[PDB]
């Protein structure tokens, strides 16, 4: 009854923060660009002026800026291994992952109370919130190992 | 105006057949002439010179051809091209102060940032050790099963060292970690001794070579100066065969660059090309072997050029100038000549040279997590193997109740 | 949590089966990390299987602290805070 | 004064950096104390020349006097010579 | 001697009254030069006698 409740908050806390994590976009401050290129506008010919940036998952913004709040859409693939880390990180797959393995975890714990024999319920929340956060440690390698190169 | 048709100073529009008079052209010395003209309030008309060659001299019937010739014989009042100021053309035309310093630079194939491969870990030992280690492993557990198990004389088993077992302790040994059960009777120590001795052998090796590779990587020095080149003779310095860059090096006094000029006489195959086209590939088709002799102007336009596979090193070897040329005995010597001192004050010969050769181009200590980025994705994959194998043997009891 | 997990998760094991709780987990792989020594293994498969990564995890980490750190205090570059 | 900016940067012990031309830039840098250098590349163009009275006939002699001593190489070792060879940092 | 030349560490140091000392004024030698350059000024004198 009181060991529930962590469990139940915990829950919520987790999923709540992933996909906030997932969805918000300041997962880096590198110093970029966020708009495309200006061919005929001749702003700054084609490269156009970097300034201090928030990066996400799927789209660049700028902080600072003539451009403030324009955000563009990431590119990933540009111009083997390289190639399925591209493909990964591009589809954030293990961060949205953990987000349904999280979600998962909270419906069998909703499970658990209308189910009060099934005692295989709660184990199988269990699995999913220690599996949700191994996909969490593998989005986070691939994460970093991606923007590296 | 004589003119001559070299990227980026004089370039064909994209749809140049759909114009014509001065429009038809496009680069920095079409942006020059326009702003030269118009600060001494002067019209021109762009033509290039047939011959296409800069000028030289016959050196028999004494004709100079090209751009020289085209003005010293009154065929042109102003040569506005990337004409070097030499002394030989200074006896028969006037130029004017120079609107570009530059210099004999050299040109190497752009490197690349090696991003670290997922399993490189393993780079300390070769592929054949590291199968080897698993081999031995599976021989020394088996034997280490053989020696404890077998001797009906001693079994209740006589100790807990089953196959099961024995590949435990064998991990646990090479790992140097691990508790639990060690070999109590003479044959099992003397499994356990060898590999005990094997696995000290094996873990220092990788972390001396691991050492050794860091420190390697972390004392190349990168070449930065013409000296470098001459003392290394495994990549090959070339520059060309008609022009200033090989009359440099064979007038060169200077024992850093009479080496060079050595060497580049009777090396075979002949260092010495024909056309620049042909260098710059050379370079780029020799996997970061080749090195270009070529004007710091020109390489930096290149640099800045898909596919991006050059960059500038080191620095100017000597200091030249491109200069505006007009006849001699004419009346646009000292308004042109000041024409070039305003426009750079101004910044405008900066902000045409960053126009061209930047603006308009097409090139734009510590152990990181990408060189251990393998080894992270082994343990999340051995956690959730562990996991599977977990679950499979609860379910397996779960339905046989 | 792994370890702790395949460990205690099955009752047809319990009176615990052994003592990889959460607090010993934790204990068991500070001290695989930290070169030390082993206080209690896993006997099972599957703990086996944790152990086996995290140990080989360690090795690879702890040489390559060390290696890393050699090359810093053999090779002293010194970085020049402006370029341009 | 140009002392008093050079002082300024071994005094600020790198909080500081001064904007002067390349050439007295490479003449500090090879003297001691030898702790100044220049990073980077020139961020405009100007050229020394030599000047004669506006007129003179000695125009065009000095002219052609100082463009073949620069094809020649003397103009580049007699830099080498007064900037590095008489240096004192190495 | 090269070796010395770029060193600044260890002071190289010939005699006042002899070859020794004609040699290097007279040398045409870049790796020698230099180190005529040197002796010529620095301090103190490491011209002996
Ligand atoms: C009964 C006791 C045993 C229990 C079991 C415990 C497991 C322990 C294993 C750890 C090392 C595994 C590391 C595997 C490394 C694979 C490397 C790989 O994939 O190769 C690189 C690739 O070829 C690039 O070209
Ligand atoms: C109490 C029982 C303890 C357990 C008992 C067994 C333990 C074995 C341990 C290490 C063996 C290492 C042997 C190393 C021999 C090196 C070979 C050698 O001497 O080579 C000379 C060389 O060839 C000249 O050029
Ligand atoms: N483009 S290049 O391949 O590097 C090149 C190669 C060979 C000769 C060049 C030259 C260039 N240039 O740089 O434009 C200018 C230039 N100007 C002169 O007056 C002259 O005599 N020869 C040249
Ligand atoms: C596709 C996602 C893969 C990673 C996450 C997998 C988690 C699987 C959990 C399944 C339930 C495990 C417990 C079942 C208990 C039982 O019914 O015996
Ligand atoms: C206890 C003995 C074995 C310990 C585990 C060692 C893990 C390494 C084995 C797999 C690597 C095989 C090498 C192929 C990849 C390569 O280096 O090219
Ligand atoms: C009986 O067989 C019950 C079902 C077994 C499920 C096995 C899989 C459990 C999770 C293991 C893998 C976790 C990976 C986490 C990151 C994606």
């Amino acid at each position: 009854g009181v060991q529930m409740l962590l469990t139940i908050v915990g829950a919520f806390a987790a999923f709540s923060l992933m996909t906030i994590a997932v969805g918000t976009d300041y997962w880096l401050y590198s110093r970029g660009v966020c708009k495309t290129k200006s061919v005929s506008e001749n702003e700054t010919s084609k490269k156009n002026e970097e300034v201090m940036t928030h990066s996400g998952l799927w789209r660049t913004c700028c902080l600072e800026g003539n451009f403030k709040g324009l955000c563009k859409q990431i590119d990933h693939f540009p111009e083997t291994a390289e190639y399925f880390l591209r493909a990964v990180r591009a589809s954030s797959i293990f961060p949205i992952l953990s987000v349904i393995l999280l979600f998962m975890g909270g419906l069998c714990i909703a499970a658990s109370e209308f189910y009060k024999t099934r005692h295989n319920i709660i184990l199988s929340a269990g699995i999913f919130f220690v599996s949700a956060g191994l996909s969490n440690i593998i989005g986070i390698i691939v994460y970093i190992s991606a923007n590296a190169g | 105006v004589t003119t001559i048709m070299e990227s980026p100073y004089v370039m064909y529009k994209k749809n140049h057949e759909m114009f014509e008079g001065n429009d038809k052209y496009e680069g920095y010395c079409v942006d020059l002439a326009s702003e030269i003209a118009k600060h001494i309030g002067i019209k021109y008309k762009i033509a290039i010179v047939p011959d296409g060659k800069y000028g030289a001299r016959d050196a028999d019937t004494k004709i100079w051809n090209g751009m020289v010739g085209e003005l010293v014989y009154g065929k042109a009042e102003i040569a506005i091209a990337p004409l070097t100021i030499t002394l030989v053309r200074e006896e028969v035309i006037d130029f004017s102060k120079p609107f570009m310093s530059l210099g004999i630079s050299i040109m190497i194939k752009k490197p690349q940032k090696s991003k670290p491969g997922v399993f490189s870990f393993l780079d300390p030992l070769a592929y054949e050790i590291w199968m080897c280690i698993v081999f031995a492993y599976i021989g020394v557990s088996v034997v280490l099963f053989l020696v404890s198990r077998f001797s009906p004389y001693e079994w209740q088993p006589p100790n807990e060292f089953g196959i099961f077992n024995s590949l435990w302790f064998s991990l646990g040994a090479f790992m140097q970690q691990g508790c639990d059960i060690s070999p109590r009777s003479l044959s099992g120590r003397i499994v356990g001794g060898v590999w005990w001795f094997f696995t000290l052998i094996i873990i220092s090796s990788y972390t001396a070579n691991l050492a050794a590779f860091l420190t390697v990587e972390r004392m190349v020095s990168p070449i930065e100066s013409a000296e470098d080149l001459a003392k290394q003779t495994e990549i090959a310095y070339g520059t060309l065969d008609s022009g200033s860059t090989k009359e440099f090096f064979r007038r060169s006094k200077i024992a850093v660059y009479e080496k060079m000029w050595t060497y580049m006489r009777s090396a075979e195959p002949s260092v010495f090309t024909r056309t620049t086209a042909e260098g710059v590939a050379r370079v780029r088709k020799s996997k970061g072997k080749f090195a270009f002799l070529l004007e710091s102007t020109m390489n930096e336009y290149i640099e800045q050029r898909k596919p991006c596979d050059t960059m500038k090193v080191g620095g100017n070897l000597d200091s030249k100038g491109y200069g505006v040329a007009t006849p001699k005995g004419s009346s646009l010597r000292t308004p042109v000549n000041l024409a070039v001192l305003k426009l750079s004050e101004a910044g405008v010969l900066d902000k045409l040279k960053n126009k061209w050769w930047y603006d308009k181009g097409e090139c734009g200590s510590a152990l990181s997590l990408s060189n251990v980025a393998g080894v992270f994705y082994i343990l999340v994959g051995g956690l959730g193997l562990a996991m599977l194998v977990a679950l499979i043997e609860f379910c397996y009891k779960s339905r046989a109740e």
